[PDB]
């Protein structure tokens, strides 16, 4: 029983491309765990006018 | 409105909204990145590319993502490294491996890098992470020292929600994972 | 629970989201599948394969289509060939042209088809289309000779706003096209 | 104001597989037209 809660303001069009992929990434070096999501869900909305 | 939208709560061996790059498979009706093995990557992709932004308006996405995750490890005091949700361009492959997420090459700011993530560090990097040494979710844009970090409590072989958002307007990403129980 | 959306408003010139076969493209926010051009086959899928039907279920999944599309002819006396929306298997690949609208072969029930697929045929082919001629909407499975027929009167250049729902439980499939003028 | 309906009854299950590609499509032959769509709007709920 915990929760968490972090923000930044990330200015998202200066350092991404219009056009992107998205995704998870996980790895393990000399120690090590097993990393497995188990549901996604995602929605984005762009709005195409001046 | 430019859209996009997926819901998933089965993968399965036949997934194939998905990409797989690395040692990453659909095992258990779970997105398997990683196991309890050394020097591995493990990264999945949604197949269609999203419209984040646009040139001729200026305007930015508004967006929302929801995952649960689970990080097991063997041992509680040993872990390594992290989880991590990630923006970066349309044919991103994975790089570097270890402590560097799988997303980023350098400690350094890579303008070219053009990738934002949200990360779950398990483990402390001396060279980068925060002197507290605390596994913790962090923001990082174009190299792998985090922008900010939040302690946080890894709860082994306990699944987290977790939930991000962004606001196109104010530009602020939020996160927040929660362990219910 | 397995969702899948996208909206597209204008189609850049460069469509990420989209896997064109071919002689499609995009041209000033429109897509373009074929020109005024004899014999042509232009045929643009969504990107992310999408999950239609789980066996261990059974379940059929709902989904509901629209769009815009428009036939710009010259002279209004001899259009042809078609349109189609089609549900194809993921490897789908374009076949037959002219008369099978680059989706079916032949007029016979072939089971490899796999696809079912709704059209707008603009030009009478005598074997699989209605006797009385007429151009018309119509629901295809497995072949070009269309398992349901509705009379249509092409309105040229006009743009009209097709809308398509299938319900998985009572297995209806609503195909619907009108002029907004 | 001018429409135009037709709703069938068809399985998809028999016909079409689990994972399938949807997108559009149209040819030319001997007679032609330009034949381009304008937005496309798509969702899927499958439980
Ligand atoms: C009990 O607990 C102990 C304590 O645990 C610690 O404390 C707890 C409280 C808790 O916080 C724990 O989380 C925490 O770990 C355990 O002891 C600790 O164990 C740690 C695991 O090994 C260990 O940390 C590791 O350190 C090495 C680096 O050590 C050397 O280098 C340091 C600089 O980085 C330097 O400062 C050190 O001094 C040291 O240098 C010399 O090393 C000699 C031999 O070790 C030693 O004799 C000398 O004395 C020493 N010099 C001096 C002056 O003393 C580091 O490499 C490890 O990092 C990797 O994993 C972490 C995550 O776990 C990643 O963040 C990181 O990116 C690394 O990831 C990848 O690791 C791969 C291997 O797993 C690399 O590969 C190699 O591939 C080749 C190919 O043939 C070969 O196979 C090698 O064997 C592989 O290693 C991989 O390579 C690099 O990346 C790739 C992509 C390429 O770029 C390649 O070119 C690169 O080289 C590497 N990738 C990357 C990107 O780095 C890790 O941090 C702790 O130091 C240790 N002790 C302490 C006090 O913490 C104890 O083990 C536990 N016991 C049990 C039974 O469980
Ligand atoms: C004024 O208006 C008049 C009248 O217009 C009509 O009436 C008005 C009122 C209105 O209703 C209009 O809509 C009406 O059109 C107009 O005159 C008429 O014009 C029409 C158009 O030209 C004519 O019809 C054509 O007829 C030809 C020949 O006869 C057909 O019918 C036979 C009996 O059914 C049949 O056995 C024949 O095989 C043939 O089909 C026909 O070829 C035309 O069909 C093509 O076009 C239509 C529409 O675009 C399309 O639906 C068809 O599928 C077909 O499309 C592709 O067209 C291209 C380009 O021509 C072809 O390319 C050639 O391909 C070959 C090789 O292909 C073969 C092969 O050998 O392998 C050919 C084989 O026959 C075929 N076999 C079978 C069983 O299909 C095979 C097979 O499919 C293989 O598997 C192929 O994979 O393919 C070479 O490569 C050549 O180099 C290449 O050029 C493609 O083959 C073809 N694709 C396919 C899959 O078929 C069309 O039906 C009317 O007859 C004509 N006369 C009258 C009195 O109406 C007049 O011109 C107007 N004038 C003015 C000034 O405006
Ligand atoms: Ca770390
Ligand atoms: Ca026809
Ligand atoms: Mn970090
Ligand atoms: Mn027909």
């Amino acid at each position: 029983e915990t929760s968490y809660t972090l923000n930044e303001v990330v200015p998202l069009k200066e350092f991404v491309p219009e056009w992107v992929r998205i995704g998870f990434s996980a790895t393990t070096g000399a120690e090590f765990a097993a990393h497995e999501v188990l549901s996604w869900y995602f929605n984005s909305e762009l709005s195409v006018t001046s | 409105t430019e859209t996009t939208s997926f819901s998933i709560t089965k993968f399965g061996p036949d997934q194939p909204n998905l990409i797989f790059q690395g040692d990453g498979y659909t095992t258990k009706e779970r997105l398997t990145l990683t196991k309890a093995v050394r020097n591995t990557v493990g990264r999945a992709l949604y197949s269609s590319p999203i419209h984040i932004w646009d040139s001729k308006t200026g305007n930015v996405a508004n967006f929302v993502t929801s995952f649960t995750f689970v990080i097991d490890a063997p041992n509680s005091y040993n872990v390594a490294d992290g989880f991590t949700f990630f923006i970066a361009p349309v044919d991103t492959k994975p790089q570097t491996g270890g402590g560097y997420l799988g997303v980023f090459n350098s400690k350094d700011y890579d303008k070219t890098s053009q990738t934002v993530a949200v990360e779950f560090d398990t483990f402390y990097n001396t060279a980068w992470d925060p002197s507290n040494g605390d596994r913790h979710i962090g923001i990082d844009v174009n190299s792998i020292k985090s922008i900010n970090t939040k302690s946080w409590k890894l709860q082994n072989g306990k699944e987290a929600n977790v939930v991000i958002a962004f606001n196109g307007a104010t530009n602020v990403l939020t996160v927040s994972l929660t362990y219910p129980n």
